[PDB]
């Protein structure tokens, strides 16, 4: 079929899915309706409990709008990557920002990592060759690191930025890495616009504790980016707020940084919203809807200024119902529209 | 006239040669031979100019060699030469007629069979490391494109030259993925050539049906490692090494070359060895020249020397020189 | 699909060849004999066609030209029409092909002197959406309705392939054959769809006309045509009328081509189940159907050498078929062309 857009409101697909989603999407739901966001939502139910073909259902679903937002979930193989290879989706990407309303170890932070999730691999096999002794075996596609070194140079003249670095360790892995950094730089000659940036790995976690004001934006394969991602994600502040999105071809996927559920803090009303928020920012920003998501993305940061609005997970006191309704008043809103 | 470079590789390589040298010079043969010399197999340490040869490959579009004879534990990696010169001739496509010659009385007769083999992948890539001390990992591959293709140059020589039915070996049972890859090419390949039946035998219970009645098959198609296996097997059925005739395709540039590796003795230069393999191959080399004139009078020269048997050489139950031969093969075809 | 690539093995292409009914065999041996002759890197794959057993196994039979992107063919007779269902077997496979422009090449012989002298005409036109409209209902009886169909989007294909065709080949003028005049809509979107990409290519001068005063045009002064293109109702008559100018149908080759599809067919379409094994067909135009053949494989070099060939063993009075007005059989004229057939570049 054709992306679903009947004139008017567009239709996003939405689920909820395990942890805190149900009760995050809702107060998502209640962010949209005051913003008189004219955005639909078809939720989709999700694993650990309808497994296997009910969840195709609802990815057909997601094969019909390109876009949806999502919590997370949870031999064989995980659901969340069952889903990126239905669709494709080779274009991990988390929004690192420093928020003037948490003051961290350090300042002025806006990061952008970008990562693929077929071609890291890393996963693939193993064989027992004789007792205890193990193959692992990293794979590079000359096609997809050419691919994901396009998503980072397009998405960097889109968002203005100015530097692109290559993050690898080629030094070791002379080829694996040393074809992954030729194959971006080849890229490079393509934007001569932008400057470009090679780094091992390990220089670079050195560099992200001692300046991290120097990374604008951060391409490497996707076996490094548990390292990087993590640690750029407790850089802002941890898991809570990092914005994260998985893209495809056609398709693209909202989500948190970190998947993790938090099922330990449920129905507590205490974990913090403010990446499941982010995620719907950056994902209007996908819909071309900036206007609706200026106005959310300086609302939380503005009333995130405050220390009582502020979650336990990043060491506040308050609550999820006072801090969402407390962004609820800070979306100034004009005869339907976001002022 | 025509110019084709000529690599005479090791053994009695050279030895062949000067014969098909001779049976050209005596047949006025239009055909210059940029010999280029020695393609190294430890004869002379040669490398890396491979792209010399392909350059004047890149002229003449066509070639005949003698054998890459390949070294063991030597040359570092010894990664296999022609193969790799093969790599760079892109050679996928490597094919061997099986036909039992008039004079000639093996264990088996009348028999006319085709084997082929693709080239590049398989073991023949040189792929193997420590895991930890003696214990050695080697990597078998298959790529379902160079598997297609040579699925595809499969049926197109069955309808280019109006055979039956091509039949696929392999041994998928074990390697359920790998040669199962292969074998689901083939089959949609095989779906697309309906006039064409098409079977699927397991590796050794092939090789055992052709000693026993290899008149079953027509076709057979098999990655490389299979390949070299059957080939050898198939050209002692024929008469030997000395008769058995090859030829190695590609996109544009068409190789010939002898069929099984090379008579495992080493005569070498003794003049005792049997130039029919070249000149089948030779003859079969014209037959691609459009000068379809001299390939059809080489090839019946070579072949009624042979349904005569006054002449033959150690391989073939007589005792004759090589230029005793082919003297004798000049001499039948200046009359 | 499942479908591969069509390739190349080590020279020789490797082209479909379909012999067919009545004058199709006895012809192709020639082309066969021809080519082998002049050491042409072109292997035929031969495919049984139809008259024997047009019902699945054709099918099997599209197969091969599915697969090597360039074919060559003579006629199948039309079915008895007993199924009355369409059932062209010739136009089957242009449909499942999508074989959309149809092209003939009418020019002048220096051996076959005609009314008029020194014409060169390239005529273009489509097959699914050119008119010739099937349907035909019956709203009641003695009244019978008729739906001839334009389509914008297949009028702008094959106005496209009819500049591609004029800048590649050095030509100078397009003209377009309607009658707007008359359906002022379904002609006029035509014209209007010419009109469009007549203006991306600028250095090509562009002109329409009437059908009427097109026919009257060329028995009087058919040289000031260069590419003529029309929707497939209006051919029937230009072809046929073209190909009688410069002699008759055994003397202009055709084409019909796909987005990707190219195969080679005769400029008149005739069974010529009369002359059945009689060695007489004319095979000039056959041949001239290998020779843009070649062209299109790009081999110039050798359908240049033809080409010259089959103009050069015509000249002679002796070798032109009776359906031209001669005296001889094609065994002397497929000979005599090889004799013209010299051996440029072999032994």
């Amino acid at each position: 079929p054709p992306s679903a857009k009947y004139g008017g409101r567009h239709t996003v697909t939405m689920i909820p899915g395990d942890g805190i989603g149900p009760e995050l999407m809702l107060h998502v739901k209640s962010v949209f309706r005051h913003a008189c966001v004219p955005v639909d939502f078809e939720e989709v139910h999700v694993s650990s409990n309808a497994d296997e073909e009910d969840i195709r259902n609802a990815i057909m679903a997601i094969r019909r709008n390109r876009v949806a937002l999502k919590g997370n979930i949870e031999s064989h193989k995980s659901r969340n990557n069952i889903l990126r290879t239905s669709l494709d989706l080779y274009a991990n990407v988390i929004h690192c920002k420093s928020l003037p309303g948490v003051v961290t170890r350090h300042k002025d932070i806006d990061i952008l990592i970008v990562r693929e999730n077929t071609e890291g691999e890393y996963s693939s096999l193993e064989h027992e060759s004789v007792a205890g002794v193990v193959e692992s075996l990293k794979i590079i596609t000359k096609a997809k690191s050419l691919r994901i070194a396009e998503y980072a140079f397009k998405l960097a003249q889109e968002s203005g930025r100015k530097k692109v670095t290559a993050v690898h360790k080629a030094n070791i892995m002379k080829l694996g890495d040393g074809l992954f950094l030729q194959c971006c730089r080849e890229v490079a000659a393509r934007y001569p616009q932008i400057t470009f940036e090679n780094m091992i790995v390990d220089n670079t976690t050195m560099q992200l504790v001692s300046r991290p004001q120097q990374f604008d934006v951060m391409v490497m394969p996707n076996l490094y980016g548990n390292i990087v991602n993590n640690v750029c994600a407790g850089l802002v502040g941890g898991p809570g707020l990092v914005a994260g999105a998985n893209y495809g071809h056609v398709y693209a996927v909202f989500e948190t940084a970190t998947r993790n559920t938090g099922k330990s803090i449920a129905n507590k009303n205490i974990a913090n919203p403010t990446a499941t928020l982010l995620a719907s920012c950056m994902m209007l920003d996908h819909l071309k809807l900036h206007s609706y998501a200026t106005s959310i993305r300086k609302a939380v940061l503005a009333s995130m200024d405050n220390e009582n609005m502020h979650t336990p997970d990043i060491g506040g006191q308050g609550t999820t119902s006072e801090a969402i309704q407390d962004v609820i008043r800070h979306i100034r809103v004009i005869n339907g529209r976001a002022v | 006239s025509f110019p084709v470079t000529m690599l005479p590789g090791d053994g009695v390589g050279p030895e062949l040669m000067h014969a098909v040298k001779e049976v050209f010079k005596a047949a006025a043969v239009p055909v210059e031979f940029q010999e280029h010399h020695l393609s190294e197999v430890q004869n002379m340490a040669s490398e890396e100019k491979l792209e010399q040869v392909l350059s004047s490959m890149k002229e003449n579009k066509v070639a005949i060699i003698g054998k890459i004879h390949t070294p063991m534990e030597y040359k570092g990696e010894l990664a296999s030469y022609d193969m790799r010169l093969r790599r760079k001739l892109d050679l996928f496509a490597n094919v061997v007629h099986v036909k039992s010659l008039p004079g000639y009385m093996t264990r088996h007769n009348n028999l006319d069979l085709v084997i082929i083999r693709e080239q590049t992948e398989g073991e023949y890539s040189s792929l193997e490391h420590e895991s930890a001390r003696g214990v050695i990992e080697c990597l078998k591959i298959v790529t379902r494109a160079k598997s297609q293709r040579i699925a595809k140059f499969a049926f197109d020589y069955a309808t280019k030259k109006g055979r039956g039915k091509v039949t696929a070996v392999h041994k998928a049972n074990i390697m359920k993925l790998g040669d199962g890859l292969f074998l689901q090419c083939c089959e949609e390949v095989a779906e697309l050539y309906p006039k064409i039946k098409f079977e699927t035998m397991i590796i050794d219970n092939c090789c055992m049906q052709l000693v026993q009645n290899p008149y079953q098959f027509d076709v057979l198609v098999m990655p490389n490692l299979y390949g070299n296996i059957i080939d050898n097997l198939a050209a002692g059925l024929v008469g030997g090494a000395g008769v058995v005739p090859g030829e190695s395709y590609s996109a544009e540039y068409a190789v010939f070359e002898t069929g099984a590796r090379h008579p495992f003795a080493q005569a070498v230069g003794r003049n005792i060895a049997n130039p029919t393999a070249m000149l089948l191959s030779a003859s079969n080399m014209l037959r691609h020249l459009n000068l379809e004139y001299h390939s059809s009078m080489i090839a019946d020269a070579v072949k009624k020397v042979i349904k005569v048997g006054k002449v033959r050489t150690s391989d073939m139950g007589g005792y004759a020189t090589c230029h005793d031969f082919t003297e004798e093969i000049c001499r039948r075809v200046k009359d």
